């Protein structure tokens, strides 16, 4: 392993993937998961507000 | 072909293809289990159709608590 | 323990087994006592 | 090894090939035909019917059966040496044990003598079809003789063997579950008299569009049981049915699968049916139908007509054909239409 | 990637279609019925 | 009348899915090449 | 040839052959009951 | 076209076979008769005699109504001269 | 609304025919 | 060797006549009406 | 090229696309189980678990889920009617979620297998050709199997680390998830012992556990290999589906005759315990007792708990319905709301008359009433011409004990002949027809639709191993047969 | 709720008619040699 | 008859069907409710 | 029944964004 983190920066970074997860992408890709997921169950089966 | 971690770990669960014990193996020891499995059932079988009656064993929604 | 009905399921048990003995007993001695090849 | 030896006599060509499937088969397939020959002719269904069902007691071929056994005895297998005749055979006799035996002795009477087609085909080497056919078959009795019955009180509801004996099941099917009105049924019918038709149809299409070979009428030698050409005008047969119908074959091999699809497919659609007439699961009405004949007085179809027919069969049918629920119907409670 | 030497073409001749819609179209006229029930 | 109200849709679905199934391969058979 | 006489077909052909007789024995005595 | 066994037209042809069956089959015959005719037939397969279906005055039907004390229910059927 | 329902599968049925009858694959002989 | 149309002709008459006793006996026998 | 009947083919020798083809089907069973629960979650009534319990609201999924433990929801209520319960997350909204999840990933797997089908894990060494060792895959699957066989039945059924499973009385009043100690005695082969089922996933698990490891260790003797074609997989095919179709006819016959697998508060009453009036001699039971610790019948019958009184009743008969009779048992007879209570027909004289109930083949059944000894004594004519038992020359009446109509009396033949009509079904309830529009016909509970589509399901898969089977013994002369001429003459 | 009755087979036919339309057409196409 | 000579061959590529599906699909999501009304 | 209706084209919508990302055509560059 040319090292752990070396690496993980290399793929997060890399333009070889399908999908550009990049570095702000780490924080993109969870929060808008977060925020599509809770909007689909909210407008499907939320209560009144 | 395409070799993987996983892929190579278990290589050799799936290797022995064609490998067959020679003659007739263990097919005698075997039709032994199968005759009292045969047995088994028929017995499971005629205590839940009343034929096979056992003192201990009231097959019915009673018997339950 | 041992209820008239389980004298009875071996008496159904045994009788059967007979059959297939005599059966197969007849078949393999009538069955090597011809078959030239 | 004695069991090659075993195998080599067994699967010996003789006049009546036996085979390992004949081990099973025989036994059971002549037991089962044997059973019936006997109950036929001395057994009776008194104690469990109320009813003479034996030549002996002076019932004819149409008018003869084995008779289910009592209600009372419910789903039990009912061996001779069983809770109930309790190693008594006349005892096994009177309480329909013959049923059962006949029943179940016959059930792998039908393995085997798949199994047999199995076996057969090949050793002769040819493809099986012959033995997936017979599935129909085997579906039927398994649904009808078996699953029906198991789903309902007992065994005493399960067609009794004999002709007249099987009347009443028909009738019954009709008067309790309204039957004919099942889609599954008609599906039956349809495999089952379409199929009676492909039969007639391809024998006479064949029959009158034959080559002569023979300088004969009576063309049946002008034929060759060793290959070669077609023995009749299968482009002919094309033109034929091509102008008289409008549709016609043109695939000998598509032609001959069809003949087994749709008689063995029908037979397969009439056994569902029954399977969920076992829970009692009927197609006895339609809704839509019940409404407005309850609210409109005047509404009649050839539907409602039906079940009123049904209605006499239950009633005037149920009192001696379920002695086990001691039925009393006052004449007056009894249905009626004028006059009649 | 390599292009998968299983796959086979696929077919369904005219008598076909014509069979199989009759088929189709027929159940649909005998099951209407108890849908609509 | 007082019939089903999916019995419509349940009619409908029964004929088109698989007609429409037959259809897609008939057309994609007749158009294959040679 | 030199054929055999008790053989499989032979089995077979009595299974069936001696108990119908004895049937059609038995029911034909039967057309003679009453009352 | 053909097996071992031997041609049942010789054999339904040959006169052996006559002197042995024209013995062996009215033999079968008979006895069968006789086990109608000997009333041995009633009891073998507890076949009511067109004089026990019902005693004299009932005209109820002996029903076996339970499974496990059936074979005792029937015995009691036969009592009342049934 | 049933009664659409009915006579249009029938009436798709005699199109089926018509089309079975008058266009179906030519039946050709030998070489096919 | 008895001729082959003969042992036929005989056991057919032979048959006539038990098939025949059997429909005497629906006149006659427990199978009656009488 | 291939006809329709045989695109699936195409997978016979392709493991990778076989496991991404059953990674799919998994996940659309998954992805079904899910939200087939948040359909019931969305339309079932926890409002009364006496008089309209699941099994009355044409519920599928929600029983097998509280046969395991899961009874309660995240809004709060729970199957047993409890309050104030914390299911934690394992509730059927939980278990609902779970699957949508689990079918989700199963389909990215299903997609990754489908594209990287060609792993070396699929080719042998030797032959450098796709293969799969059947043999010994049979076994590491089948230790799998006895593994989680024996968990299931050690830790889940037991207690020691799960919940239990559904446990009730001998007439489904008490039912509720509970710890089940297991049973190796005789009585633990007893279909309704609960301990018959815990020991047995302990036994065979072992059982399963111990045979698995002997087929990952012994080969297949080579009489065997060949005569069942092993390394052909579409054998492997012909054996489950006749082991799968085995499960089927039993599975049907346990739900129909009953079993501690089957309970009546989570599946509904057996059609035979309308048969033998079962819950009619419980009642009957209960009632004389408290005549004899002094009770009036009033009181006596007014003791009978509700649920009881509504298992007595045909409209809870499985064997009553229709194929095509659609939907819950609320849209036939209607929701129930409450019992009238117990009706007790007498006649002009004081005689006590009874009501000769429906037997489940009658659609339709005529009004008989006989005392004590069998009787007839008044009755509801067709013909008026020369009818000797009308109701109105018996002046037969009615009279109610516990329940809604509790104390009165009726004696205006219509009413009379209303209720009379009604006794013929058992114990006679208010219905809310209103609610759902419903018909007023029967139609049969999940017990019964289960059993049906088990029964036929399995009968249907007998001729896929039939034809499968056979298939697999005729490989060769699949495509056509081909020369000579041998048939007669060994 | 009370919605109409025709809007679930007026949006089922909807969606499925023109789709299916289309995918007979791209398979027909996808098959197409060469 | 003579094969007609006015003939071409039909066609719509991999994206058109998605660029299709996506425009049937969306309507469907915009008309539905006003179709259940 | 609008619910499931209106839920299911969601779906359908979602399942053919997976389909038109992960299974396009591949874009080939100047031999095409
Ligand atoms: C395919 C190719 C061909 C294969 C051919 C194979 C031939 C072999 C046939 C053997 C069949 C034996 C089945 C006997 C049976 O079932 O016997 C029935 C028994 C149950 O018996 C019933 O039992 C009772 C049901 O009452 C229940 O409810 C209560 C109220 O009465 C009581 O307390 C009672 O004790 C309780 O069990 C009643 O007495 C009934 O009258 C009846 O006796 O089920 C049982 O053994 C357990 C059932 C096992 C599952 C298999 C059945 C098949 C599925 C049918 C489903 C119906 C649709
Ligand atoms: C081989 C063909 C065959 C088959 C498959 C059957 C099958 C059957 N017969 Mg049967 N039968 C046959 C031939 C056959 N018969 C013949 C030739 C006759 C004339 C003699 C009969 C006469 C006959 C009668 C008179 C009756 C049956 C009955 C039955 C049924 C129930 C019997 C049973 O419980 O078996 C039990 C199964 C076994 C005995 C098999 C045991 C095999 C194991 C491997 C041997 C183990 C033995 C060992 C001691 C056990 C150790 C365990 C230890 C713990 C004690 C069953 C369907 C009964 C029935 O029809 O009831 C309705 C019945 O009354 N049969
Ligand atoms: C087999 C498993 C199964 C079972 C036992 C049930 C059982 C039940 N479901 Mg159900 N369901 C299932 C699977 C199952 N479902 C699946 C997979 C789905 C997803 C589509 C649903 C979706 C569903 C819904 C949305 C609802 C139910 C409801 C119900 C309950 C009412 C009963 C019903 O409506 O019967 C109906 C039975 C039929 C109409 C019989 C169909 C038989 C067809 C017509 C035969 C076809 C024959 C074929 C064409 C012949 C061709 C062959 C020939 C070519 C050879 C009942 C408990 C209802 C409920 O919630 O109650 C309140 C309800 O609303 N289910
Ligand atoms: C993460 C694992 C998991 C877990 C914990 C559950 C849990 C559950 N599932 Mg489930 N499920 C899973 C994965 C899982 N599932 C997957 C992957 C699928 C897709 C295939 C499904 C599909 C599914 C459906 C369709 C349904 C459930 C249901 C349920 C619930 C009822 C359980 C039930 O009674 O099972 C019953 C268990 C059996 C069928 C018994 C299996 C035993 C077989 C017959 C033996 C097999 C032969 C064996 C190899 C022989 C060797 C044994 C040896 C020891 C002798 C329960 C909450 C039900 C529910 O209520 O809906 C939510 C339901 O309807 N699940
Ligand atoms: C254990 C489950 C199982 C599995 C895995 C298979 C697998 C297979 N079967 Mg099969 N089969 C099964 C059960 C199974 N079968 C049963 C129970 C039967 C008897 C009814 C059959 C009868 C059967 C026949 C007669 C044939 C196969 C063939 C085949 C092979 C080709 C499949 C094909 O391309 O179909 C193509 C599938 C479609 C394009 C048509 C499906 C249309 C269905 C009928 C409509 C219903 C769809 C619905 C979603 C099903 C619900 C599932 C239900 C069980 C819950 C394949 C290996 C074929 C083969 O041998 O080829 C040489 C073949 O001819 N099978
Ligand atoms: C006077 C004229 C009367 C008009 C008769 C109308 C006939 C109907 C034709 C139906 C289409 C047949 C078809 O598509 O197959 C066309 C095929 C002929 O095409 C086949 O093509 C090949 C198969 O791969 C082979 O070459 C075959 O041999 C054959 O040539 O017919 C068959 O093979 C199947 C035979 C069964 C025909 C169906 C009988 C019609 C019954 C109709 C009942 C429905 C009534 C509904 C009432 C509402
Ligand atoms: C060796 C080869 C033989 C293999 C035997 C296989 C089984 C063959 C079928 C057995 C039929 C039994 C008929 C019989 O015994 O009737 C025996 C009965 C006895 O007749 C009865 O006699 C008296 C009884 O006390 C009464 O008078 C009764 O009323 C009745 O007359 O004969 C008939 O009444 C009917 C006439 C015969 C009609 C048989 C036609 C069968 C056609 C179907 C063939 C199968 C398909
Ligand atoms: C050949 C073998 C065939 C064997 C068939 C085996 C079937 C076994 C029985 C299965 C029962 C489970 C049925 C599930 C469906 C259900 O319950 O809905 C049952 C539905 C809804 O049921 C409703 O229930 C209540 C509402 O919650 C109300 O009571 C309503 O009035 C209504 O009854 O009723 C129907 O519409 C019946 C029509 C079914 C006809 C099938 C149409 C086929 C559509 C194909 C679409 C394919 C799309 C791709
Ligand atoms: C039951 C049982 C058993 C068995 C037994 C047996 C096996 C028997 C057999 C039997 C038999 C095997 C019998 C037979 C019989 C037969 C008969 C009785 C016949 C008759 C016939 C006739 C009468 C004919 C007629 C005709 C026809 C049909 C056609 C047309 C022409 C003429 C007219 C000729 C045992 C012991 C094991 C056990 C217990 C149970
Ligand atoms: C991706 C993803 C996701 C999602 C997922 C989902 C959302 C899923 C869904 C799923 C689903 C939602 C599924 C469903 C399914 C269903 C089914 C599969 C069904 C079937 C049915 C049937 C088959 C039926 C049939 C029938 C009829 C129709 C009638 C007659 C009878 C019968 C029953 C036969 C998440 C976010 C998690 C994350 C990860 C990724
Ligand atoms: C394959 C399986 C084939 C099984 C065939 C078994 C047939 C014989 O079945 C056997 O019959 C005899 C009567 O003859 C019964 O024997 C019964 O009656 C005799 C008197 O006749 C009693 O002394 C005995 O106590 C009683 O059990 C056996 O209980 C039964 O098991
Ligand atoms: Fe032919």
């Amino acid at each position: 392993s040319a090292n752990l983190w070396e690496r993980f920066c290399n793929w997060v970074t890399s333009t070889d993937n399908r999908l550009y997860v990049g570095w702000f992408g780490v924080i993109m890709i969870p929060t808008l998961l977060a925020a599509t997921i809770c909007f689909v169950i909210a407008f499907i089966a939320a209560p009144p507000v | 072909a395409r070799r993987t971690w996983l892929g190579d770990i278990l290589r050799p669960l799936n290797s022995e293809y064609g490998k067959v014990a020679p003659g007739w193996g263990t097919t005698p020891l075997m039709a032994v289990f199968m005759g009292l499995f045969l047995v088994f059932l028929l017995i499971i079988l005629e205590i839940y159709n009343s034929t096979l009656i056992l003192d201990g064993v009231n097959v019915s929604w009673k018997a339950l608590g | 323990t041992i209820t008239p009905s389980l004298k009875g399921f071996f008496i159904g048990l045994l009788s059967g087994a007979v059959v297939l003995g005599l059966t197969f007993a007849v078949l393999i001695a009538i069955s090597q006592i011809d078959k030239v090849q | 090894g004695w069991f090659d030896i075993l195998d080599d006599w067994l699967k010996r060509d003789r006049f009546v090939f036996v085979g390992w499937s004949g081990i099973l088969l025989f036994p059971c397939a002549y037991l089962a035909l044997g059973g019936w020959l006997t109950g036929t002719t001395f057994v009776t269904s008194w104690y469990t019917h109320g009813l003479a069902s034996s030549y002996l007691e002076g019932c004819n071929f149409l008018t003869v059966a084995v008779s289910t056994p009592a209600n009372s005895m419910g789903h039990s297998l009912l061996l001779l040496w069983g809770p109930e005749a309790q190693g008594d055979f006349t005892r096994w006799c009177q309480l329909g044990g013959l049923w059962t035996f006949i029943a179940l002795h016959g059930a792998f009477g039908l393995i085997g003598f798949m199994l047999r087609q199995f076996e057969i085909a090949r050793l002769v080497g040819v493809r099986p079809y012959n033995a997936i056919a017979f599935s129909a078959p085997i579906a039927v009795f398994v649904s009808v003789f078996l699953i029906y019955p198991l789903g309902q009180s007992s065994w005493f509801f399960a067609p009794s063997f004999g002709v007249a004996a099987i009347f009443r099941f028909l009738l019954f099917f009709q008067g309790f579950h309204n039957w004919t009105l099942n889609p599954f049924h008609m599906m039956g019918v349809a495999g089952v008299l379409g199929g009676a038709l492909l039969c007639a149809i391809h024998g006479a299409t064949v029959e009158n569009t034959l080559f002569q070979d023979g300088e004969g009428a009576s063309t049946f030698r002008a034929f060759n049981p060793t290959q070669a050409e077609e023995t009749y005008s299968m482009v002919t047969a094309n033109r034929f049915w091509s102008q008289i119908f409008g549709i016609a074959f043109s695939n000998k091999r598509w032609l001959h699968f069809f003949m087994l699809f749709v008689p063995v497919t029908g037979l397969w659609m009439s056994a569902i049916g029954v399977v969920g007439l076992a829970l009692n699961l009927r197609s006895y009405d339609f809704i839509s139908q019940e409404i407005r004949a309850a609210e409109d007085p005047e509404f009649e179809t050839f539907y409602t007509k039906n079940l009123l027919l049904n209605e006499g069969i239950r009633a005037w049918m149920a009192p001696q054909d379920q002695p086990h629920e001691n039925f009393v119907f006052p004449e007056e409670v009894l249905p009626r239409g004028n006059a009649l | 990637m390599e292009p998968n030497p299983n796959r086979q073409p696929v077919e369904l001749n005219r008598t076909s279609l014509y069979l199989g819609l009759l088929l189709i179209l027929v159940l649909a006229l005998l099951f209407s019925s108890y849908f609509f029930n | 009348m007082e019939v089903n109200q999916l019995g419509l849709i349940a009619t409908a679905l029964f004929v088109l899915v698989p007609s429409v199934f037959l259809i897609i391969l008939y057309v994609q058979t007749e158009s294959q090449q040679k | 040839v030199s054929y055999p006489i008790f053989t499989v077909r032979w089995v077979a052909v009595h299974t069936l052959a001696v108990p119908t007789i004895f049937f059609l024995g038995a029911i034909a005595a039967m057309q003679f009951i009453q009352r | 076209g053909t097996t071992g066994e031997r041609p049942f037209s010789d054999i339904i042809t040959s006169v052996r076979y006559w002197v042995i069956h024209s013995i062996t089959i009215p033999a079968l015959f008979i006895a069968g008769w006789l086990f109608v005719s000997t009333g041995l037939a009633y009891d073998v397969f507890g076949t009511p005699r067109p004089d026990s279906y019902y005693a004299q005055e009932q005209r109820s039907i002996p029903l076996v109504t339970d499974r496990f004390e059936a074979k005792q229910q029937v015995e009691t059927f036969l009592e009342q001269l049934k | 609304m049933e009664t659409i329902t009915y006579v249009f599968i029938f009436a798709c049925i005699i199109a089926l025919f018509f089309f079975a009858i008058f266009f179906r694959e030519p039946p050709r002989i030998t070489k096919k | 060797r008895i001729p082959l149309w003969i042992v036929a002709t005989v056991a057919g008459m032979g048959v006539i006549v038990i098939v025949g006793l059997f429909f005497y006996g629906a006149y006659a026998g427990l199978g009656s009406s009488l | 090229g291939l006809p329709w009947y045989r695109v699936h083919t195409v997978l016979i020798n392709d493991p990778g696309r076989l496991i991404a083809a059953h990674l799919m089907h998994t996940a659309l069973v998954a992805g079904w189980a899910g939200s087939m629960a948040l359909y019931e979650l969305a339309t079932f009534d926890p409002s009364d678990p006496v008089l309209n319990p699941m099994w009355r609201q044409g519920m599928f999924v929600l029983p097998f889920m509280a046969r395991l433990g899961v009874t309660g929801s995240w809004s709060g209520w729970s199957i047993t009617g409890e309050t104030g319960i914390d299911p934690g997350f394992w509730s059927f909204e939980g278990v609902a979620l779970a699957h949508i999840v689990l079918s989700g990933l199963l389909f990215l797997a299903a997609c990754w297998h489908w594209v990287y089908w060609d792993l070396e894990l699929f080719r042998d060494p030797r032959t450098g050709e796709p293969a799969l060792d059947l043999p010994k895959m049979f076994g590491i699957h089948l230790f799998l199997a006895g593994l989680l066989c024996f968990g299931f039945g050690a830790f889940h059924l037991t207690g020691l680390f799960g919940p239990g499973m559904w446990v009730s009385d001998p007439y489904g009043l008490t039912g509720s998830v509970q710890p089940v100690a297991p049973e190796w005695g005789p009585d633990g082969f007893n279909p309704y012992n609960p301990g018959g089922v815990v020991a047995h996933h302990i036994a065979a698990g072992i059982v399963g556990i111990i045979a698995g490891l002997f087929h990952i260790l012994v080969r297949p003797p080579q009489r065997l290999y060949k005569a069942l074609r092993m390394g052909n997989i579409e054998t492997v095919l012909s054996s489950s589906i006749a082991a799968v179709f085995f499960a089927a006819f039993v599975v049907a016959g346990t739900m129909w005759y009953g079993s501690a697998t089957t309970p009546i508060e989570l599946f509904g009453p057996t059609r035979y315990q309308w048969d033998s009036s079962y819950f009619q001699q419980e009642i009957n039971r209960r009632v004389q007792a408290s005549l004899a610790s002094g009770a009036t019948l009033e009181e006596a019958w007014s003791a009978i708990p509700e649920k009881l009184a509504f298992y007595d009743y045909i409209g809870n008969n499985p064997a009553k319905g229709g194929l095509f009779r659609t939907g819950p048992m609320n849209k036939g007879d209607g929701i129930a709301q409450a019992w009238k209570g117990h009706a007790v027909f007498r006649n002009k004289e004081g005689e006590e008359l009874f009501v000769r109930r429906m037997p489940a083949f009658f659609e339709s059944f005529p009004v008989i009433l006989t005392d004590k000894n069998g009787v007839v004594k008044a009755d509801i004519p067709f013909r008026r011409a020369e009818s000797k038992y009308s109701f109105e020359q018996q002046g037969v009446t009615v009279s109610f004990y516990g329940g809604e109509l509790n104390g009165q009396t009726f004696t205006d033949p219509p009413t009379v002949k209303s209720y009379a009509r009604k006794a013929i079904f058992g114990e006679i309830f208010e219905f809310d027809t209103e609610t759902l529009n419903s018909d007023g016909i029967f139609r049969t509970s999940p017990r019964g639709w289960f059993t049906f589509a088990h029964a036929v399901f399995a009968l249907l898969f007998f001729f896929g191993h039939i034809w499968h089977g056979a298939r697999t013994l005729f490989r060769d002369v699949f495509s056509g047969i081909d020369p000579e001429l041998s048939p007669e003459q060994v």
